[PDB]
């Protein structure tokens, strides 16, 4: 398939960034798109084959290098807040409508400064006794709050293994200060199990939030702990 | 592998008349492969001011070209088209039949 | 009248000479050119240059760079299938015709070393192969149903729409009529033989009909037909001869002419 | 050049949905549909260039070239079909024009609804029928999520829920969902 990196990146206005893209499908054509809410994918630059590249619809503020047949890198020379987006690399066998194969996507957030960057606080809320007696089911709730930017992945872990059945996580976070341009975020998730499974005191439940913040190379001059990429978790054990 | 030797046709733009300005054409066609050399000659010598079309493609996969020069025919002057191609061991000189 | 649009590609392995050339035509007129040396697609007719903005040329320059690369690889694969070394040629011709009677044709063909290799039939959606190497390629191409449908659509719809667009851009050239100037020359050749030549020049379009008739009827005798040749000024010339009441009959762009000898 | 497809569509689990796409392209070389799950990459679903309907499992894609129209038809809807569906047209210069996408929402078939609002030591509104809609918060210090569907696969059971929270002293589960039209029979323990 198509391998693109990084999955997430925070940048300060004026900083440089290179997104990597590689494919081992022997495709000739490669593409860089940005995806923004309410509109179709917009082509930034493309490369019809090794040895050539050309502008798409939105090339300003970007440049590309078709390094070889496999690789097509996208550069942001001086990051601007307007470049906050989800970037997708894609490839096709030829130029005449063969299906496009997409990379995983790269979520870039460009900020004037890093002073509002925060990891989430994570808390787990144990099932209601009233729900257990009324339904014979038990819903745990996880809340990830006060994070910024919105670069998180929430997962549930039962007895040290990730679960998907009985789980539902909000597809988008909510803004904790909707009137503020730099509002921090909150995300909720539920995990529902049977009353008996929750009643077992040996069953362990953990909600994990992977946050993508700052890197080692990012400068930090604030009094508070540097808001680096980190995992924040909250847990609960079963109760009789 | 099949190589096709060029057909070479030498003719004037308008019906020829001695002492009247005209154009001498050399139409080189039906050849394969594409590499070819064409010169127009006046009394055995290469004419310098010679125009030509770009290499052209026929539907039967062969190629064609048109070479031409402005000239004034006379009884004493002999005109020819000289062509070299892989199918020819030596350059072929094709004389204008004088219309 | 009948009009056509066609794009050709020529690939040469190990050339003396560009490795790749692509030329487009409308009727007998070159309209576009691209080669592996310039790496640019350019107009070959002023009516193409005046009607297509720089974005057309920029986009097709990128497309042709991609097609050039694919053509090189396909030719390498064909040489490997044939166990061929040295210099070999690969050619493609795609296009369509819009006939005067209203009917349309569409064609897509490949040649290896100047001989038919694969011929597409857009009506059956299949490739006709000349030999076992062409059959291997036909099997690989026919496995992609979407590509066959795409080629049929292109030939029948897109190609015809491009042709009508170019015909309008080039109407002052393509749709004009320059009638022929026709003459009959009589000559005693070998003793006792008389030859009659019906010669036409200065005409456009190149399509012309010329024949000889005897006492108002079709001949049984042999007519020698001269090729229709470019005169160099955008017009054409042709002839027809017979040996021996004879008359030459010429038809050009809806006009009939008779020259009685 | 323009691609038009509805912003959003909602249909019920087990039913059928038809997603229309109209294209106004400068020439035509094909019509594609791609599926894009939330937070994931778009993946190819279908391609049509001539007239007809092409079937691939539960999904079918139709094209009418004379109407400049296509649809993506999804049968026997499953919760996993909740995604965005992108329509893209290819023009005369083999360039793609991408539609803004249709977000498809699937309503679970709730067989035994038991609407209730529970307090967890955070308020949980759960087990209500798919027809019920959850309204956003009116107060800035009160946070309300949209309804989310969970699937307890081994129990062949699905349920809707929404979460409300606040650190304000006036906040109570009895008032948490006052901005929403909730079932009259909602259980408040
Ligand atoms: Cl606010
Ligand atoms: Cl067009
Ligand atoms: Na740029």
């Amino acid at each position: 398939g198509v391998t693109q990196t990084p999955k997430f990146q925070v940048l300060k206005t004026g900083q440089s960034m290179t997104l990597q893209c590689a494919q081992d499908m022997n495709h000739n054509s490669m593409y860089w798109y940005r995806q923004d809410p309410g509109m179709g994918l917009r082509l930034i630059y493309y490369s019809a084959s090794e040895g050539t590249t050309d502008k798409g619809e939105v090339p300003n503020g970007y440049n590309v290098s078709r390094l070889n047949k496999r690789e097509f890198s996208l550069r942001l020379e001086s990051a601007a807040p307007s470049q906050t987006s989800v970037y997708f690399c894609a490839s096709t066998l030829g130029q005449e409508g063969q299906p496009q194969h997409f990379g995983e996507g790269s979520r870039l957030t460009v900020l004037e400064d890093l002073k509002n960057v925060f990891p989430p606080e994570v808390a787990v809320f144990e099932p209601s006794e009233a729900e257990i007696s009324h339904t014979q089911k038990a819903t745990l709730v996880c809340l990830a709050t006060g994070f910024y930017p919105d670069h998180v992945e929430l997962s549930w872990w039962v007895n040290g293994k990730e679960v998907h059945s009985g789980v539902c996580t909000d597809p988008q976070p909510l803004k904790e200060q909707p009137a503020l341009n730099d509002s921090r975020y909150a995300l909720s998730s539920r995990l529902r199990v049977s009353a008996t499974f929750w009643q077992n005191p040996r069953n362990h439940f953990r909600c994990q939030v992977q946050f993508y913040g700052l890197s080692e190379n990012d400068e930090w001059t604030q009094d508070r702990a540097k808001p680096v990429t980190q995992i924040v978790s909250a847990e609960a054990w079963g109760r009789a | 592998m099949i190589q096709r030797t060029p057909k070479i046709q030498v003719y004037s733009r308008h019906p020829a008349e001695n002492g009247k300005s005209n154009f001498l054409n050399c139409y080189v066609s039906g050849f394969h492969p594409s590499d070819i050399e064409v010169d127009l000659l006046k009394n055995g010598e290469r004419i310098e001011k010679v125009e030509h079309s770009d290499l052209s493609f026929s539907k039967d996969w062969s190629f064609y070209l048109l070479y031409y020069t402005e000239f004034t025919p006379t009884e004493k002057d002999e005109y020819a088209c000289r062509v070299n191609h892989v199918t020819l061991s030596q350059p072929k000189i094709v004389k204008w039949d004088r219309d | 009248r009948t009009h056509s649009l066609r794009y050709f590609r020529l690939g040469v392995s190990d050339p003396i000479v560009p490795e790749f050339i692509s030329v487009g035509y409308v009727d007998s007129h070159p309209i576009t050119t691209y080669d592996s040396v310039t790496r640019q697609k350019e107009p070959r007719a002023p009516w193409m240059a005046e009607n297509l903005a720089p974005d057309h040329w920029e986009r097709y320059t990128q497309l042709l760079r991609g097609w050039q690369q694919m053509f090189k690889v396909e030719l390498k694969r064909l040489q490997r299938h044939y166990n061929h070394s040295g210099s070999h040629t690969y050619q493609r011709m795609i296009g369509c015709e819009l006939l005067e009677d209203g009917s349309t044709t569409g064609f897509l063909q490949y040649a290896y070393d100047g001989q038919d290799f694969l011929i597409f039939n857009k009506d059956t959606l299949s490739w006709l192969a000349v030999d076992n190497v062409a059959h291997t390629i036909k099997q690989a191409w026919e496995a992609n149903q979407h590509e066959l449908l795409y080629q049929k659509n292109w030939l029948e719809e897109e190609c015809i729409a491009w042709l009508k667009r170019f015909l309008e851009y080039g109407k002052d050239t393509l749709q004009r009529t320059e009638p022929p100037l026709v003459r009959v020359n009589r000559k005693e050749t070998f003793p006792g033989v008389t030859a009659l030549f019906c010669k036409a020049h200065g005409f456009y379009p190149p399509e012309i009909y010329m024949t000889w008739m005897k006492n108002g009827e079709e001949i049984v005798q042999e007519i020698d037909y001269g090729d229709i040749l470019p005169s160099g000024d955008g017009t054409y010339q042709a002839w027809a001869s017979i040996e021996l009441l004879y008359s030459c009959h010429v038809e050009h762009s809806g006009v009939h002419m008779v020259l009685q000898v | 050049q323009n691609i038009d497809q509805p912003t959003e569509m909602t249909a019920t689990e087990g039913a059928i949905v038809q997603i229309n796409c109209t294209y106004q392209t400068s020439g035509f070389n094909g019509l594609f549909w791609y599926q894009q799950h939330a937070g994931e990459a778009p993946t190819f679903l279908s391609y049509n260039v001539l007239d007809g309907l092409e079937e691939k499992g539960r999904f079918s894609s139709f094209l009418s070239r004379s109407k400049g129209y296509s649809y993506l038809l999804l049968k026997e809807l499953q919760m996993k079909d909740s995604a965005s569906y992108l329509c893209a047209g290819m023009d005369s210069n083999y360039q793609l024009i991408w539609g803004a996408g249709t977000k498809l929402i699937i309503k679970p078939d709730i067989q035994n609804p038991d609407p209730a609002v529970y307090q967890l030591r955070v308020c949980l509104f759960t087990d209500f029928d798919s027809q019920t809609n959850v309204s956003q918060s009116k107060d800035s210090d009160v946070y309300i999520t949209d309804k989310c569907v969970l699937d307890m696969r081994s129990m062949d059971f699905k349920s809707n829920s929404a979460v409300a929270w606040s650190n304000k002293s006036d906040f109570a589960c009895a008032n948490a969902f006052n901005n929403s039209i909730i079932p009259e029979d909602t259980f408040f323990p």
